[PDB]
């Protein structure tokens, strides 16, 4: 795969989690586990575009465990001592929950249905026009979010479970440019096909890096 | 991590039989003293509510602490609220010609539930030395219902208790209950609802004092009923291919709630939970998921974790309603504490978090 | 605003504020400057020696760009230039789909 | 306020961003500083109606709700043929091509 784009940060991160593997696979609680932790990413999203997917590799349990994103006015440990979800607790950070349930301003939707071991969930957005978007299994969820214009985010997982993980594999950016409006819409105009190359001559080198930088559009409906 | 779950089960399973072994001990008592009863005036007609399963277990790593319970059936009485608590009844008797079981224990216009257990307690020393065979010791009070404990020898302990029958319609007070028709159908649900209901005798108490003489419903016969019959159908669980693990899930948190009092024995204050509480909340879980599909034996772990989070949210929300009188709130703070209702929520979700620590001593 | 002086009325040399660009099909369209340096085409052959002067024609003809995509094009550049950081909610883009499946090769054709 | 809108003759078809109680004779004195053709040449329709010099855009039916983001309001233009009416020199822009069954 292509190099990702950002780590969690080192220096914030909760007082009990403990990084490897380059820091591409985050661990929370080896021990004792007596409250919520949590970390942040590096590189912040409030320019171009962004995308990632996160693929799970150990057993799922706990109170709750939720992949989100919010801005840097949020606190991590502040539930250093307690059980509690940190992501979508106020109005500033948003966040899914692995029981199929979202979290935003303090409250629940429900959205999709329960994942957990094995799972693999992606994350689009879209900053130029506010809007977020939800992928799992490389199969399309829905729209989450939308009107999230001029604000400044960093993407944040909270733990729980302890003797678990979670493993960024990807992690890659771009700009807006007709590559990205028009396939989208091409995609919107060719939701049936698994795939959109077919009946398209242009040449190999644009159509790889396209793969490159928007495969999921062109594999997903 | 079902496998862990599994093991216990196995482990708890391999010690079944010890419990026969020693049960004709305890039968004998019982059968002598049903005897020495029954040449008695005062209780002629008292006998055994389960033939052929003749002892009850209330814990499930305790199989030296026998309970029993005796049942002794009254024609036709009539009963009345206190104070609007709807769970807690008066009796009378209203009508009848000359039969008279025993009315000697009627003081004022109340059957004394009182001078029933002093009685109670003078017939039972009087018989016990009797028996020559075995060591028998009686011990001292414990609680309105048990009044009297039955300890053989050093090992085998019994507590005997006694509850009233009548053959009269269910009241009104519980006539939203047991909410099974989506369960198990509405035809079984309304044969059901003609056998007999059982009072016993508990205490009622308040800040000035104790009001001792308090009756309340029980329906334990019919608890352990539809356990018994739990499937949807006749024919579940009657061929192997087709078993529902819808009864394990049960004696699983009836040992963890034993075992977190076990380890916090010391401060005390969690002795005010026992299992009546765990069975409310499987039964209300069940009721809300009545479907068979759900309770394959392959998972186990979404119906677990079901049952611990119905649990942990009925404790934070102060909820907890009687399966058979809706209006009921066990967890209600006029009986528990915030203080301690907040502790076992602590405890509860760190044991969930650290998958379960206390099933590893074992 | 009204009546602009500029003190000679315009910069068309070195700082050119209107530069000319003319379709295959003749269709014409006007942009300003940071419209045309939008373009890493444009603003490159724009720094080309010669063009900085006042008498130069600013001119741009496309042989192989049609009406509609010129019109695309100028439409995604003042959208671009507009909204560009924009404080309010951005509006959306919508093209009717039965005219708008070729403009992947603008992108490339013009390094727009 | 400014308005999006779109002047068009002939050839030309220039986008405009002039605000909204600008008049017509403003929109000449842009054309004017674009194409440096005087406000007196120049000749504004809309459709292929006849229309006022002092009126303003806003009661001339241009505003901002025709300013849509995706689609400015077009606004006609007109050099002076002499001292008469130009014919409509307008051209018509290439066909599309037809949509595939399969992004049907
Ligand atoms: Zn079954």
């Amino acid at each position: 795969d292509e190099y990702f784009d950002w780590v969690w940060d080192d220096l914030n991160k909760s007082s009990a989690t403990l990084l490897s593997c380059d820091n591409r696979k985050v661990s929370f609680h080896m021990e004792y586990s007596c409250g919520t932790a949590a970390i942040r990413g590096t590189k912040e999203l409030g320019e171009g575009q962004h995308f990632w997917e996160i693929k799970m590799t150990s057993p799922v349990y706990g109170t709750d465990m939720m992949v989100g994103i919010g801005t840097s006015d949020v606190d991590l440990d502040k539930y250093r001592h307690t059980f509690c979800s940190l992501l979508g607790r106020d109005e500033d950070s948003w966040g899914l929950s692995y029981t199929g349930l979202l979290h935003h301003k303090g409250d629940k939707t429900s959205f999709s249905s329960r994942f957990g071991q094995g799972s693999i969930i992606g994350v689009h957005l879209d900053t130029w026009h506010g809007t977020l978007t939800f992928f799992k299994n490389r199969k399309c969820i829905g729209v989450a979010a939308t009107k999230l214009q001029n604000k400044r985010f960093y993407p944040m997982v909270c733990s729980t479970a302890a003797r678990s993980s979670m493993k960024v594999t990807r992690s890659c950016a771009s700009a807006t440019s007709l590559q990205y409006l028009c396939c989208h819409r091409l995609r919107q105009l060719r939701p049936d096909s698994g795939d959109t190359l077919e009946g398209l001559p242009l040449p190999p080198g644009l159509k790889q890096v396209l793969h490159n930088k928007l495969g999921w559009v062109l594999s997903m409906s | 991590g079902a496998s862990k779950l599994r093991a216990v089960l196995e482990k708890l399973k391999l010690s079944r039989d010890d419990i026969s072994t020693a049960a004709g001990m305890v039968k004998g008592v019982v059968d002598h003293l049903l005897l020495r009863l029954k040449c008695d005036s005062a209780f002629r007609g008292v006998g055994l509510l389960n033939t052929g399963s003749y002892y009850e277990h209330v814990k499930i790593s305790a199989p030296n602490e026998f309970d029993v319970m005796f049942k002794l059936e009254v024609p036709r009485i009539q009963l009345e609220e206190y104070s609007n608590t709807r769970a807690y009844y008066f009796v009378k008797f209203k009508r009848n010609p000359k039969e008279n079981p025993l009315s000697q224990f009627l003081e004022g216009e109340i059957l004394s539930a009182s001078k029933m257990l002093s009685k109670f307690r003078k017939i039972i020393a009087e018989e016990i030395n009797d028996i020559k065979d075995t060591d028998v010791i009686m011990k001292a009070k414990r609680g309105g219902s048990p009044a009297v404990t039955l300890l053989i020898s050093e090992k085998i302990s019994v507590d005997i208790t006694l509850a009233l029958e009548s053959k009269s319609s269910w009241p009104a007070s519980t006539q939203e209950g047991l909410r099974i028709q989506n369960w198990l159908s509405a035809k079984v649900r309304k044969q059901l609802r003609l056998k007999p209901f059982y009072l016993v005798p508990k205490h009622a108490k308040e800040g000035n004092g104790f009001q001792e003489e308090t009756w309340r419903l029980s329906f334990s016969h019919i608890e352990k009923e539809i356990l018994n019959n739990h499937g949807k159908s006749k024919t579940c669980c009657e061929n192997k291919e087709e078993k529902c693990c819808r009864k394990d899930c049960l004696k699983l948190m009836k040992y963890l709630l034993e075992q977190l009092k076990e380890r916090f024995k010391d401060k005390a204050h969690l002795d005010k939970f026992s299992s009546y509480h765990v069975k409310t909340a499987f039964f209300h879980v069940c009721t809300q998921n009545p479907q068979d599909s759900q309770w394959d034996r392959k998972d186990l772990g979404l119906c677990f974790d079901n049952c611990v989070t119905y649990f942990l949210q009925c404790l934070r929300t102060e909820k907890l309603e009687n399966y058979f009188i809706p209006e009921f709130n066990l967890f209600s703070s006029n009986l528990i504490d915030k203080r301690s209702k907040e502790f076992l929520t602590k405890q509860i979700e760190y044991e969930r978090n650290n998958e379960f620590p206390v099933f590893d001593e074992f | 605003m009204d009546g602009e002086e500029k003190t000679y009325g315009g910069c068309e040399g070195p700082d050119a504020m209107y530069v000319k660009l003319i379709s295959s099909d003749g269709h014409e369209f006007i942009v300003k400057r940071e419209h045309a340096l939008t373009s890493g085409t444009i603003k490159a052959m724009l720094s080309g020696p010669g063009q900085f002067a006042e008498n130069e024609t600013n001119e741009v003809n496309f042989r192989e760009i049609p009406s509609h995509v010129l019109s695309k094009v100028c439409m995604y550049f003042t959208y671009k230039v507009r909204y560009t950081n924009s404080s309010t909610e951005i509006p959306e883009f919508p093209i009717a789909p039965e005219i708008a499946l070729e403009l992947l090769m603008a992108a490339n054709f013009l390094d727009c | 306020m400014d308005v999006f809108l779109m002047i068009r003759r002939h050839k030309t078809t220039i986008f405009t961003d002039a605000k909204e109680s600008s008049t017509v004779f403003e929109l000449k004195r842009i054309v004017e500083g674009i194409l440096k053709r005087p406000p007196d040449e120049q000749r504004l329709y809309k459709d292929d109606q006849l229309l006022d010099d002092g009126k303003t855009l806003g009661e001339c039916g241009f505003t901002s709700q025709t300013a849509r983001p995706q689609a400015p309001a077009t606004v006609g233009l007109a050099f002076r043929a002499d001292d008469t009416f130009e014919a409509l020199c307008i051209e018509p822009f290439s066909s599309p091509p037809e949509l595939p069954d399969v992004m049907k």
